C-alpha cells in the first residue's frame, strides 16, 4: 500500500517562480505531481491501496486506504491552507493507519510531498531530529517505520533553495533514519510543472512499475501480471548475498492436492492476472481493447477454474532451488481469482513434501500412490525420527507425572492375566526409566505396591494373577539393587509361562 | 560470525558423578495414593540434575530436529562423553541407556580425584571438534573458512563455596586458552571463538545455599561465565526450563478452552513476532468443513511443556490423529493454527489483517473472461494425472548422468500439452469418446504393444464411424466433418512421431485409413 503525506502548510503557498515564469504555488505543483501519480496508478497499478494524509500544525487522514483514485484525485482540488509544519506527528499517524489496516509485515511506500520548509520551534523537523534520543518509548521517533517501508520525499523546492537553508540535510537525515530505504527527489534547476512531472515520472518508474511475467504449463502460456511486485529477497548476507528475483518464465512443474500441501508457510502472496500484449510488448495501449482480449481464450482462466474445481495447487519454479504454488481463493463466499504464493528459497521448504527436485510424475511410479479410487496419498512424508509427543517418553519431574505411570501399572495389575502384555510393558517402561535416572528407590517402592496388590487380590480372581504380581515384584527388587541382574537396561522382566490355559 | 553456528549450535552438558551427588534432595515424592500408605521417597541430587537436563534436551530436540547439537558428559574420577556431535547421536533413547550404564553415584565410594574438572576439560576439548554441519561449511568456503565456532557449557554440580566456584571458572578459562593453541595448529580442530559457561549449583531443600548467585562476568574475550544457586527437585527443573527458553529464543503459548485444563507449548519466538510472559490463545471449535488452504506467513515446530499431562496429551493426540485447531486471541480474531504434518506438530501463523489482494478483478472482465466453453473438466483430469509424488532412491530408464524426477515431471507436461485445445469449440477429437484410447497413450514416451493395438483399434473404429456416417461434435458437411476430424487426429499423432518408431507406425496406420487427403 501507499500513504501520501502532503504538506499543506503556509510555506506551500509561496510562488513557484518569483520571476513569474509560472503562476503555480508550491501546493499547485504538488497537486499536479500527485495527479500524475494517481493517474498512473488508476491504469497500471489498479490494485494498490492508497491513503492521503495532510499535515500542518495538525495532521488529518483525508482519504483512508482505497483503490478509488478518482476520490484521491478529487481530494487534491481546492485544498485548504494552514500554518506551521509538524512532520513528526504526521509520521506517527502514518505508523498508526498502516498497522491498523495491514499489520506490520506488508510493505508500504510513504510518499512525502513538501517544500522542505519545516521551520524552527516545537513541531519543526530540525528540533525533532535533534531530540531523537530522548523520551525513549513514551515518545519514540516514528522512523524507522515498524513495517517494511520506502520513504520517498518529493521536494517542492529546487536544490539551490534546499541547500541555502540546511533544509535538505534534515530531509536526508529522515531517509538515513529509515535505514536508507527511500530516496530524495529534487530538481537541480527551475521549479516548474515540466520538472515536477519528470520528478514524479521517476518515482513512477522506481516504485510503481508493474511486474510482467509469462505463466507456462508446458506449451500452455499466458502473459501475466504479478501483483504486488515481489520484493527482492536476500537469504543470508554471509552465505548467499545476491538478492533473489523470481524467474520471468513462471514454469509449472506439477500439481498437488490442497490437503497435501496443507497450509504451507510462504513469503508472500500475489495475484496473477493476464495482460493483453501486442507486437512490441506494449500492453494494448494501456473498452474495445478489453472486449477483444475478453473473447480470446486465456490459460489463466482455464488454470484458475480447474484449480478451484479440483481443489489443487500448481507448483511453480521461481528459480534454481526456489519454488512456489498457484491456487484459487479458498474461501468460497469471497470473490475468487488466480494467485501465487512464494515458498522459502531452498531445496526443502516443506518437510512433509521432501526435496522439491525429487517430486516426480506418478507415471514413473510402479503403482499410483494416490490409489485407484484416489483414496490414498504419498503425503505427508514423515520425519525419520518421532517427536516426544508422538512417542512414549518418561517425565517424573512433577509428582503427578510419576503417579500417572504407577497408576497405569496398578490398573493393569488388577486385570491379569488379561492385560499381561501391557502390564509388563508399562512395568519395564518404569524399570528402564528408573535405571536411567538413577532412581532405584522407586523400584523398591513399586515392588512393595505390587506385593500389596497381590495380597489384596479378591478370592474371585484368576489364579495366574498372584503368580505374575509376585514375579514382577520380586524381579523389580532385584533390579533396584544395582548388582547385575535385571539392573541391566536391556534385560526385560518376562512373565511366567503358567500352564493355566487348556493343555 | 556464522548464523547457524552461534552459541546454541554446540551445547555440552557436564554433570558430576561423584559420591556426594547421591545425597537426597529431601523433597518427598508421593507415589502411593491410598490400608497403611507407603512412606514417601526422595530423589538424589544426581537424579534431579539428570531429570532436568534430559527435559532440557527433550524440548530442544522437538523444536530443533537439526543443527542444534548436544554432547552429554558425566564427570567423576574421569570424563565420559555419552554421545558425539553427529546428528545420529542426538537421540534421547540412547542417552538414557548410557545414563543407565553409568548408574547412580555410589555413596560409599572413593571420593578422591573425583571432580567436576574432568568433564569441564572434556567440554572444552569437544567444543574444538568439528561437527558435521561445520565440516560441510568448511568444505564449501575452502570466503575461505570464516566459519564460526561457538558453544555453551551447562554444568550442574554441588560446589563447596564461592571460592570453589571461582576456581572452576578459572580452570575453564585457562583450559580454553591453552587448548585453543593446540586447536589452531591442528588440521581437524577449531578454536573456540566464544563460549558461555553456565554453572548451576544445586543442593537439597531445607538447607542454606553455600554458593551465591552471580550474573554474567567476562572472564576472557572468549569465555563468559555465570553461576546459579537453586534448590534441587522442582526448583532445579524450573531453572533449566527457563534456561532452554533463553538459550534458543523460545516463546510460550498457552492454549485455553480445550474441551475434553490449559496447555502450554514452547516454540521459537518468531511465531509471535507478527502479533507484537505467555500468549493465551483460545481453542476455536473446529467447524466440520472449514477453509482447507490457509495463508500462512510462518510455521514453527512446538514442544509441550507437560508432554505427559492429560490436557496436553489430549491436545497433542487430537492433532496427531489428523485434525487441526484454530486459535483465537481474546467479531473475533483467529491468528494461529496448530496442525500435524506426518506426526510433527507445527504452529502456523495466520493473517488477521485486511488482505491487500481482497476484491480481486473479475475473471469475467479480464482476458478470456467472455469465453464460455473452457475445458475445465478435462483440464481438471489433466491436473490429477500430473500430480507429483516423492521419489526416494535415484532412478533412471537408460544410463548416464542421473535423471531428476522434477525434470521428468516438467518434461511430461511438455508432451501432454503439445496439442491441448483449451476450449470445446476448438476441438473435435477431444469431444469424441472413441478417440480416448489413442489420445491417452499417444503422448507417452514409448508405446507398449497393447498401446499400439488400441491406437489401431481407435483408427479402425473411426473408419467404421465414417462409413456409417455417424455425426461428429465439430462445433459442416458430413464429408467435411471427417476431413477436419482426420486432420486434427493427424495433427495430434504427428506431434509425437519422434517419440518412437511405434509412433511412426501409428501414423502410417492413420494415413492409410483416413479419407483420401
Amino acid at each position: 500500500p501507499t500513504v501520501v503525506v502532503m504538506d499543506v502548510s503556509l510555506s506551500m503557498t509561496r510562488p513557484v517562480s518569483i520571476e513569474g515564469s509560472e503562476e503555480y504555488q508550491r501546493k499547485h505543483l504538488a497537486a499536479h505531481g500527485l495527479t500524475m501519480l494517481f493517474e498512473h496508478m488508476a491504469t497500471n497499478y489498479k490494485l494498490e491501496f492508497t491513503a492521503l494524509v495532510v499535515f500542518s500544525s495538525l495532521w488529518e487522514l483525508m482519504v483512508p486506504f482505497t483503490r478509488d483514485y478518482n476520490t484521491l484525485q478529487e481530494a487534491l482540488s481546492n485544498m485548504d491552507d494552514y500554518d506551521k509544519t509538524c512532520l513528526e506527528s504526521a509520521l506517527v499517524g502514518v505508523c498508526n493507519i498502516v498497522q491498523q489496516e495491514w499489520g506490520g509485515a506488508i510493505p508500504c511506500q510513504v510518499v512525502l510531498v513538501t517544500d522542505g520548509c519545516l521551520g524552527i520551534g516545537r513541531g519543526s523537523l530540525r528540533h525533532s531530529l535533534a531530540t531523537q534520543n530522548q523520551r525513549s518509548e513514551s515518545n519514540r521517533f516514528p522512523l524507522p517505520f515498524p513495517f517494511p517501508s520506502k520513504l520517498y520525499i518529493m521536494c517542492m523546492a529546487n536544490l539551490e533553495e534546499l541547500q541555502s537553508t540546511d533544509s535538505l540535510e534534515c530531509l536526508e537525515r529522515l531517509i538515513d533514519l529509515n535505514n536508507g530505504e527511500g530516496q530524495i527527489f529534487t530538481i537541480d534547476g527551475p521549479l516548474c510543472l515540466k520538472n515536477v512531472q519528470s520528478m514524479f515520472g521517476k518515482l513512477i518508474d522506481l516504485a510503481y512499475t508493474p511486474f510482467h511475467a509469462v505463466l507456462k504449463c508446458g506449451h500452455l502460456t499466458a502473459d501475466v501480471q504479478v501483483f504486488p511486485r515481489p520484493e527482492p529477497f536476500v537469504v543470508d548476507e554471509e552465505i548467499d548475498p545476491i538478492p533473489k528475483v523470481i524467474n520471468t518464465d513462471l514454469e509449472i512443474v506439477g500439481f498437488i492436492d490442497i490437503a497435501d500441501i496443507s497450509s504451507p508457510p510462504v513469503l508472500s502472496r500475489h495475484l496473477v492476472l493476464p495482460i493483453a500484449l501486442n507486437k512490441e510488448g506494449d500492453e494494448v495501449g494501456t473498452n474495445s481493447a478489453n472486449q477483444i482480449a475478453g473473447k480470446i481464450p486465456n490459460f489463466c482462466v482455464l488454470l484458475h477454474g480447474s484449480l478451484k474445481v479440483e481443489g489443487m495447487v500448481a507448483i511453480v519454479q521461481l528459480g534454481p532451488e526456489w519454488h512456489g504454488m498457484l491456487y484459487s481463493q479458498a474461501d468460497s463466499k469471497k470473490k475468487s481469482n488466480l494467485m501465487m504464493s512464494l515458498f522459502e528459497p531452498g531445496p526443502e521448504p516443506l518437510p512433509w513434501l521432501g526435496k522439491m527436485a525429487q517430486l516426480g510424475p506418478i507415471s514413473d511410479a510402479k503403482e499410483n500412490p494416490y490409489g485407484e479410487d484416489d483414496n490414498k496419498s504419498p503425503f505427508p512424508l514423515q520425519p525419520k525420527n518421532k517427536r516426544s509427543y508422538a512417542q512414549n517418553v518418561t517425565v517424573w519431574i512433577k509428582p503427578s507425572g510419576l503417579q500417572t505411570d504407577v497408576q497405569k501399572i496398578l490398573r493393569n495389575a488388577r486385570k491379569l492375566p488379561e492385560k499381561t502384555q501391557t502390564f509388563y510393558k508399562e512395568l519395564n517402561r518404569l524399570r528402564k526409566a528408573a535405571l536411567a535416572f538413577g532412581f532405584l528407590d522407586l523400584l523398591k517402592g513399586v515392588a512393595d505396591m505390587l506385593e500389596r496388590e497381590c495380597t489384596l487380590l479378591p478370592e474371585t480372581a484368576h489364579p495366574d494373577a498372584a503368580f505374575q504380581l509376585t514375579h514382577a515384584a520380586q524381579q523389580l527388587k532385584l533390579a533396584s539393587t544395582g548388582t547385575s541382574e535385571y539392573a541391566a537396561y536391556d534385560q526385560n522382566i518376562t512373565p511366567l509361562h503358567t500352564d493355566f490355559s487348556g493343555s | 560470525f556464522m548464523k547457524i553456528f552461534s552459541e546454541s549450535h554446540k551445547t555440552v552438558f557436564v554433570v558430576d558423578h561423584c559420591p556426594y551427588m547421591a545425597e537426597s534432595c529431601r523433597q518427598h515424592v508421593e507415589f502411593d495414593m491410598l490400608i497403611i500408605p507407603l512412606a514417601p521417597i526422595s530423589k538424589s541430587l544426581w537424579t534431579c540434575s539428570v531429570e532436568s537436563s534430559m527435559e532440557y534436551c527433550r524440548i530442544m530436540y522437538d523444536i530443533f530436529p537439526f543443527k542444534k547439537l548436544v554432547n552429554f558428559i558425566v564427570s567423576d574420577s574421569g570424563a565420559h562423553v555419552l554421545n558425539s556431535w553427529t546428528q545420529e547421536d542426538q537421540n534421547l533413547q540412547e542417552l538414557m541407556a548410557a545414563l543407565a550404564a553409568v548408574g547412580p553415584p555410589n555413596p560409599r565410594a572413593d571420593p578422591e580425584c573425583c571432580s567436576i574438572l574432568h568433564g569441564l576439560v572434556a567440554a572444552v576439548e569437544t567444543l574444538c571438534k568439528i561437527t558435521e554441519y561445520q565440516h560441510e561449511a568448511r568444505t564449501l568456503l575452502m570466503n575461505a573458512e570464516r566459519v564460526g565456532n561457538r558453544g555453551r557449557i551447562i554444568c550442574i554440580t554441588n560446589a563447596k563455596s564461592d571460592s570453589h566456584v571461582r576456581m572452576l571458572e578459572d580452570c575453564v578459562q585457562e583450559t580454553i586458552h591453552e587448548h585453543n593453541k593446540l586447536a589452531a595448529n591442528s588440521d581437524h580442530l577449531m578454536q573456540i571463538q566464544k563460549c558461555e559457561l553456565v554453572l548451576i549449583h544445586t543442593y537439597p531443600v531445607g538447607e542454606d545455599s553455600l554458593v551465591s548467585d552471580r550474573s554474567k562476568k567476562e572472564l576472557s574475550p572468549v569465555l563468559t561465565s555465570e553461576v546459579h544457586s537453586v534448590r534441587a527437585g522442582r526448583h532445579l527443573a524450573t531453572k533449566l526450563n527457563i534456561l532452554v527458553q533463553q538459550h534458543f529464543d523460545l516463546a510460550s503459548t498457552t492454549i485455553t478452552n480445550i474441551p475434553m485444563y490449559d496447555v502450554e507449548l514452547l516454540h521459537h519466538k518468531d511465531a509471535h513476532v507478527d502479533f507484537l510472559e505467555t500468549i493465551t490463545l483460545k481453542w476455536c471449535t473446529p467447524r466440520t468443513n472449514n477453509i482447507e488452504l490457509h495463508y500462512c506467513t510462518g510455521a514453527y515446530r512446538i514442544s509441550p511443556v507437560d508432554v505427559n499431562s492429560r490436557p496436553s496429551s489430549c491436545l497433542t493426540n487430537f492433532l496427531l490423529n489428523g485434525r487441526s485447531v484454530l486459535l483465537e486471541q481474546p467479531s473475533k480474531v483467529i491468528s494461529h493454527m496448530l496442525s500435524s504434518h506426518g506426526g510433527e506438530i507445527f504452529l502456523h501463523v495466520l493473517s488477521s489483517s485486511r488482505s491487500i489482494l481482497e476484491d480481486p478483478p473479475s475473471i469475467s472482465e479480464g482476458c478470456g473472461g467472455r469465453v464460455t466453453d473452457y475445458r475445465i473438466t478435462d483440464f481438471g483430469e489433466f491436473m490429477r494425472e500430473n500430480r507429483l509424488t516423492p521419489f526416494l532412491d535415484p532412478r533412471y530408464k537408460i544410463d548416464g548422468s542421473l535423471e531428476v524426477p522434477l525434470e521428468r515431471a516438467k518434461d511430461q507436461l511438455e508432451k501432454h500439452t503439445r496439442y491441448w485445445p483449451m476450449i470445446i469449440s476448438q476441438t473435435t477429437i477431444f469431444n469424441m469418446q472413441a478417440v480416448v484410447p489413442l489420445a491417452s497413450v499417444i503422448v507417452k514416451e514409448s508405446l507398449t504393444e497393447e498401446d499400439v493395438l488400441n491406437c489401431q483399434k481407435t483408427i479402425y473404429n473411426l473408419v467404421d464411424m465414417e462409413r456409417k456416417n455417424d455425426p461428429l461434435p465439430i462445433s459442416p458437411k458430413r464429408d467435411e466433418q471427417y476431413r477436419i476430424m482426420w486432420n486434427e487426429l493427424e495433427t495430434l499423432v504427428r506431434a509425437h512421431i519422434n517419440n518412437s518408431e511405434k509412433h511412426q507406425r501409428v501414423l502410417e496406420c492413420l494415413m492409410a485409413c483416413r479419407s483420401k487427403p
